[PDB]
RNA sequence: UGGCGCCCGAACAGGGACUUGA
C-alpha cells in the first residue's frame, strides 16, 4: 500500500537494450528459481511481447545490473551523503535496533517505469518493486520509509528513530518494558505497510557492529584495529595501515599519519616495497602504543556543554578531543592538512578550529567551546596584523607545554643603525641555472651561482644569503612579491628546504625588516644587485 | 493566471548542496517551513526532484524572529534571461542623489502570487538534519519565493498598481525595488522622510502588501581616494615605499610619474638615510598628489559587464573596498570602519547596498577570508534578504597598501 | 556495478606573482 514515487527516464531517452551476460548453463537454474520465487511473492511480473527492453543480469542471488539504466533515468537528490556518527547519537536509556528485511523489495515501483526494468533470462520478467543497485531505489526507499515513519514519529515524540540504508536505530528514554511495547507498536505499524521486522527473539543485541563502530548501551568505539606487524611494507600495506589508523583516530587520541602518508608520495606500483623511514617507524610505534589500550567514546548529552580541546604534537600535527565531562570525550580527531605550501602554527590552529567547528555542526549542530594552546595575546597580535579575516569562536587558553606562538616577527619600520641588503635573483629558463646575490649600503657584495633553479627559488636564495651574511639586525630590500608575501606570512614550517632555512635564520635574527621595491625602476641598490645577478641570465 | 518561467536554453536547474546548519537554525527553519506549508506557500516534495538550493536562517535588523534565506544565486543565474530581459526593472539614476533613502522590505507580498507550475521544481530546498539522523526535509515553493530575482519581475505589475496613487500624490519620491526591498529616496527632512515612509507603509498595508541597512543617505557618500604620505623629512625607505605606491597607482592614473622621486634613490643607501627632496622631486610629488585626489577620468559604468568588489583588511577594524568592472578602473573606492567575520559581513552588505543604490546591481565580491570560515560563519551576522555572489582570494601584500 | 572517507596522478578552466623573446 506504499505510495509509489513517480519516476521517468531522462529527456529524449529510452530504456536500455543490453544482451544477457555469458551465463546460461550453471547459474541459469538458480536465476530461474529466484525469478519464480519472486514472481510467487508478487515482486516480479512477466511481460514478454510489450516490453522491448532488457538489462544485463548476472548471478546464489540475482545481481541485476543497471549500469546503463542508471545513466538513462532522471537524477534524484540524495540527502544522506554522509552517515550518522555515534558521538552524535543521544544517550538513550533503552535502545533497540530493527533491521528491515527486504528493504527495497517492500517498496513498489512506478507503473510507467516498470517496463524499463525488463528482466529477461534464457522468459521476460519485469520488476514490480525497487530493484537492487538501481540509481533511484535508495532515494525512493528512503522517502517512502520517511513517509511511513512520520505518523509514528509524530505520535511518539519521545522515541528517536535514525534511519540508515536498511537499519532502524530506535532509541527511547523509557523503561525496558515500555520501550519494548513501543518497539512492538513500531513493528506493527511497519507491518501495516508490508515492511517486516524481526520479533523479540530475532532482534540483534549490542554491541552493534555498524559501519566500523561498536555501539554499546552507554558507550561507542570501533572494532579492534589489528595492525599488521610485518617487516616489509608495500604501498598497498601502507595504504591499508593508514586507513585503519585513520578510522581509529576519531576515538583514539594522538594518532599521527604524516610520515606514513608522506611515504605514499611518488609511489606508482601497488606492490612496491617501501623503505619505511625511521620517522615513519617511530610514528608507527607511537600509534601501536596508543592502540595498545582500548578507548571508548560517550554519547552526546544536549544538557551539557560541548568542549573541544586541541593539542599541538609538532610537525604541523594537531589532535583534538571533543567532550562534555572531563576524561570522557565524545570523539577525538586529528588535523594534519597543510593548506598551502607555506604556513605557521597560528594559521594551522585556525584551520583546525574551523574544521572542528564544521565537524561539530555536522554531528551536533552547534559549535563547541574551544580549549586552545595559544595565548590570547598571541592570537590578538596575529589576527590584528594579518591580512585575512581570520576568526575563531569563543575559546579558552590551556597552559600546555606545546604552546602555539610566533617564532619571529618582522619589524614594521627600518632598523636604525642596521645594514641594508638589496637582494635579487635571476634564473635562466633555458639552462635552468641562475644566480643569487646581494648588495649592501656598507659596500659589500656577494653572488652565489645556482643550478636547476627558478626565478622564485633564486629570489629566496638571495634573501637567505642576505640573512646569512648579515648581523642580528638586517634590512632586506627585495623586488620579488612572491618572497615578500612568503616571508610576511611568517611561516614556521614549509615544504621547501630553502624556505625552512630562511625561517630558521629569521628566528635567529633579533630584528629583520623586509622592504619591497618595484623591479626595473632604477631604485638605488636594486639595480646594482640586478646587474650583479644578471650576467649569466640576461 | 501565473507567469510562465523558462530557464536559459540548454541549461538545467540548480543542484547546489545544502551547507550544514546549527540546531537552532534547523529548528527555526523547521517551524517556519511548517507554518508556510500550512499556509500553502510551500509544499513537500519527493525524491524525484534533483534540484536543490541551500536555505539559511537569519535574524533581520532590529528583530528577534528568525527569517528564511534561500540562496537562489544559481536559480537567479539560470533565470538571468527571463528576469533581466523580458521583465527587467529599470534602475533610477536619481536614487543616489537623494538626501535619505529608506529600504523597506516587501518580500512578504510575493507570497500572494502563485508560482508557475512548471517552475516550482527548481525552487526546491532541503532542511538538513543533525548528524544525518533523518533525511533532509525537502520543500518546494508554490508562490513567488523570496530571494529569487524573478519574483520582483513577476510582481512588478502589481507593485506599480499599488504605488501609482502614492507616486502620483508625491512625484518627488523615488521608489526602486531590486529583489525583495523597496528603496525609497527623497530630498525631505529626515522627520518628513520618516513620515512619508510611514504613509507608504500604510498604503502598502491597505493594498494587502505587508512590511515591518534600513535608512541610507546616498547624498553623504564619498569615495576613498589614494593619499600619499605627508612627511617633512623623507627617508630612503619612505621614498622607495612612495615610489612603489606611485608605480602601482600609475596603472590607474596614467599621469603619475616617479622619475624625479626615483632619481633620489640613486646609489646603495641605508633605509634610514634621510634624503632631502629636490625641487624637481618635490614638484613632481605635488603633481602626483594633485593628480591623485581627483577621481579617475574615463571610467564609466557598463551595464553589460558584471560589477566586481574587492575588499582589503586594513586592520584595526578598518576595511577598504573598490568596485570595478575592469582592473584598475574603479567605479567607486571606499572605506568601511566598524570579530573579523562580522566586520567583513557588514562591509559586504554595505558595499552591496551602495552598489544597488548607485547601479541597481550587486557586485561580485573577492573576500579576503578563508572559504570555510566564511561559509561557516557568514549566516551568523547576515541581515539582508539577498545574497551576493562572492569568491575567495588571497589579497596581495602590496594591495593592502590602499591606505 | 554504484556511493561514501583517504592518498596519488593527469587535463582542464579560471583567480594572481614573475623570466625571456617577438
Ligand atoms: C546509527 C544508525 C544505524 C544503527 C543500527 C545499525 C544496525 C545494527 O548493526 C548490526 O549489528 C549486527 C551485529 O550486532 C551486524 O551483524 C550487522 O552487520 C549490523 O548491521
Ligand atoms: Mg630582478
Amino acid at each position: 500500500p506504499i505510495e509509489t514515487v513517480p519516476v521517468k527516464l531522462k529527456p529524449g531517452m529510452d530504456g536500455p537494450k543490453v544482451k544477457q551476460w555469458p551465463l546460461t548453463e550453471e547459474k541459469i537454474k538458480a536465476l530461474v528459481e529466484i525469478c519464480t520465487e519472486m514472481e510467487k511473492e508478487g515482486k516480479i511480473s512477466k511481460i514478454g511481447p510489450e516490453n522491448p527492453y532488457n538489462t544485463p543480469v548476472f548471478a546464489w542471488r540475482k545481481l541485476v545490473d543497471f549500469r546503463e539504466l542508471n545513466k538513462r533515468t532522471q537524477d534524484f537528490w540524495e540527502v544522506q551523503l554522509g552517515i550518522p556518527h555515534p558521538a552524535g547519537l543521544k544517550k538513550k536509556k533503552s535502545v533497540t535496533v530493527l533491521d528491515v528485511g527486504d528493504a527495497y523489495f517492500s517498496v513498489p515501483l512506478d507503473e510507467d517505469f516498470r517496463k524499463y526494468t525488463a528482466f529477461t533470462i534464457p522468459i521476460r520478467y519485469q520488476y514490480n518493486v525497487l530493484p537492487q543497485g538501481w540509481k533511484g531505489s535508495p532515494a525512493i526507499f528512503q522517502s517512502s520509509m520517511t513517509k511511513i515513519l512520520e505518523p509514528f514519529k509524530k505520535q511518539n515524540p519521545d522515541i528517536v528513530i535514525y534511519q540508515y540504508m536498511d537499519d532502524l536505530y530506535v532509541g527511547s528514554d523509557l523503561e525496558i518494558g515500555q520501550h519494548r511495547t513501543k518497539i512492538e507498536e513500531l513493528r506493527q505499524h511497519l507491518l501495516r505497510w508490508g515492511l517486516t521486522t524481526p520479533d523479540k527473539k530475532h532482534q540483534k543485541e549490542p554491541p552493534f557492529l555498524w559501519m566500523g563502530y561498536e555501539l554499546h548501551p552507554d558507550k561507542w568505539t570501533v572494532q579492534p584495529i589489528v595492525l599488521p606487524e610485518k617487516d616489509s611494507w608495500t604501498v598497498n600495506d601502507i595504504c591499508k595501515l593508514v586507513g585503519k589508523l585513520n578510522w581509529a583516530s576519531q576515538i583514539y587520541p594522538g594518532i599521527k599519519v604524516r610520515q606514513l602518508s608522506k611515504l605514499l608520495r611518488g609511489t606508482k606500483a601497488l606492490t612496491e616495497v617501501i623503505p619505511l623511514t625511521e620517522e615513519a617507524e617511530l610514528e608507527l610505534a607511537e600509534n601501536r602504543e596508543i592502540l595498545k589500550e582500548p578507548v571508548h567514546g560517550v554519547y552526546y548529552d544536549p544538557s551539557k556543554d560541548l568542549i573541544a580541546e586541541i593539542q599541538k604534537q609538532g610537525q604541523g600535527q594537531w589532535t583534538y578531543q571533543i567532550y562534555q565531562e572531563p576524561f570522557k570525550n565524545l570523539k577525538t580527531g586529528k588535523y594534519a592538512r597543510m593548506r598551502g605550501a607555506h604556513t605557521n602554527d597560528v594559521k594551522q590552529l585556525t584551520e583546525a578550529v574551523q574544521k572542528i567547528t564544521t565537524e561539530s555542526i555536522v554531528i551536533w549542530g552547534k559549535t563547541p567551546k574551544f580549549k586552545l594552546p595559544i595565548q590570547k595575546e598571541t592570537w590578538e597580535t596575529w589576527w590584528t596584523e594579518y591580512w585575512q579575516a581570520t576568526w575563531i569562536p569563543e575559546w579558552e587558553f590551556v597552559n600546555t607545554p606545546p604552546l602555539v606562538k610566533l617564532w619571529y616577527q618582522l619589524e614594521k619600520e627600518p632598523i636604525v643603525g642596521a645594514e641594508t641588503f638589496y637582494v635579487d635573483g635571476a634564473a635562466n629558463r633555458e639552462t635552468k641555472l641562475g644566480k643569487a646575490g646581494y648588495v649592501t649600503n656598507k659596500g659589500r657584495q656577494k653572488v652565489v651561482p645556482l643550478t636547476n633553479t627558478t626565478n622564485q627559488k633564486t629570489q629566496l636564495q638571495a634573501i637567505y644569503l642576505a640573512l646569512q651574511d648579515s648581523g642580528l639586525e638586517v634590512n632586506i630590500v627585495t623586488d620579488s612579491q612572491y618572497a615578500l608575501g612568503i616571508i610576511q606570512a611568517q611561516p614556521d614550517k614549509s615544504e621547501s628546504e630553502l624556505v625552512n632555512q630562511i625561517i630558521e635564520q629569521l628566528i635567529k635574527k633579533e630584528k629583520v625588516y623586509l622592504a619591497w621595491v618595484p623591479a626595473h625602476k632604477g631604485i638605488g641598490g636594486n639595480e646594482q644587485v640586478d646587474k650583479l645577478v644578471s650576467a649569466g641570465i640576461r | 493566471e501565473t507567469v510562465p518561467v523558462k530557464l536559459k536554453p540548454g541549461m538545467d536547474g540548480p543542484k547546489v548542496k545544502q551547507w550544514p546548519l546549527t540546531e537552532e537554525k534547523i529548528k527555526a527553519l523547521v517551524e517556519i517551513c511548517t507554518e508556510m506549508e500550512k499556509e500553502g506557500k510551500i509544499s513537500k516534495i519527493g525524491p524525484e526532484n534533483p534540484y536543490n538550493t541551500p536555505v539559511f536562517a537569519i535574524k533581520k535588523k532590529d528583530s528577534t524572529k528568525w527569517r528564511k534565506l534561500v540562496d537562489f544565486r544559481e536559480l537567479n543565474k539560470r533565470t538571468q534571461d527571463f528576469w533581466e530581459v523580458q521583465l527587467g526593472i529599470p534602475h533610477p539614476a536619481g536614487l543616489k542623489k537623494k538626501k535619505s533613502v529608506t529600504v523597506l522590505d516587501v518580500g512578504d507580498a510575493y507570497f500572494s502570487v502563485p508560482l508557475d507550475e512548471d517552475f516550482r521544481k527548481y525552487t526546491a530546498f532541503t532542511i538538513p538534519s543533525i548528524n544525518n539522523e533523518t533525511p533532509g526535509i525537502r520543500y518546494q515553493y508554490n508562490v513567488l519565493p523570496q530571494g529569487w530575482k524573478g519574483s520582483p519581475a513577476i510582481f512588478q505589475s502589481s507593485m506599480t498598481k499599488i504605488l501609482e496613487p502614492f507616486k502620483k500624490q508625491n512625484p518627488d519620491i523615488v521608489i526602486y525595488q531590486y529583489m525583495d526591498d523597496l528603496y525609497v529616496g527623497s530630498d525631505l527632512e529626515i522627520g518628513q522622510h520618516r513620515t512619508k515612509i510611514e504613509e507608504l507603509r500604510q498604503h502598502l498595508l491597505r493594498w494587502g502588501l505587508t512590511t515591518p541597512g534600513y535608512e541610507l543617505h546616498p547624498d553623504k557618500w564619498t569615495v576613498q581616494p589614494i593619499v600619499l604620505p605627508e612627511k617633512d623629512s623623507w627617508t630612503v625607505n619612505d621614498i622607495q615605499k612612495l615610489v612603489g605606491k606611485l608605480n602601482w597607482a600609475s596603472q590607474i592614473y596614467p599621469g603619475i610619474k616617479v622619475r624625479q622621486l626615483s632619481k633620489l634613490l640613486r646609489g646603495t643607501k641605508a633605509l634610514t638615510e634621510v634624503i632631502p627632496l629636490t625641487e624637481e622631486a618635490e614638484l613632481e610629488l605635488a603633481e602626483n598628489r594633485e593628480i591623485l585626489k581627483e577621481p579617475v577620468h574615463g571610467v564609466y559604468y557598463d551595464p553589460s559587464k558584471d560589477l566586481i568588489a574587492e575588499i582589503q583588511k586594513q586592520g584595526q577594524g578598518q576595511w577598504t573596498y573598490q568596485i570595478y568592472q575592469e582592473p584598475f578602473k574603479n567605479l567607486k573606492t571606499g572605506k568601511y570602519a566598524r570579530n573579523d567575520v562580522k566586520q567583513l559581513t557588514e562591509a559586504v552588505q554595505k558595499i552591496t547596498t551602495e552598489s544597488i543604490v548607485i547601479w541597481g546591481k550587486t557586485p561580485k565580491f573577492k573576500l579576503p577570508i578563508q572559504k570555510e570560515t566564511w561559509e561557516t560563519w557568514w549566516t551568523e551576522y547576515w541581515q539582508a534578504t539577498w545574497i551576493p555572489e562572492w569568491e575567495f582570494v588571497n589579497t596581495p601584500p602590496l594591495v593592502k597598501l590602499w591606505y
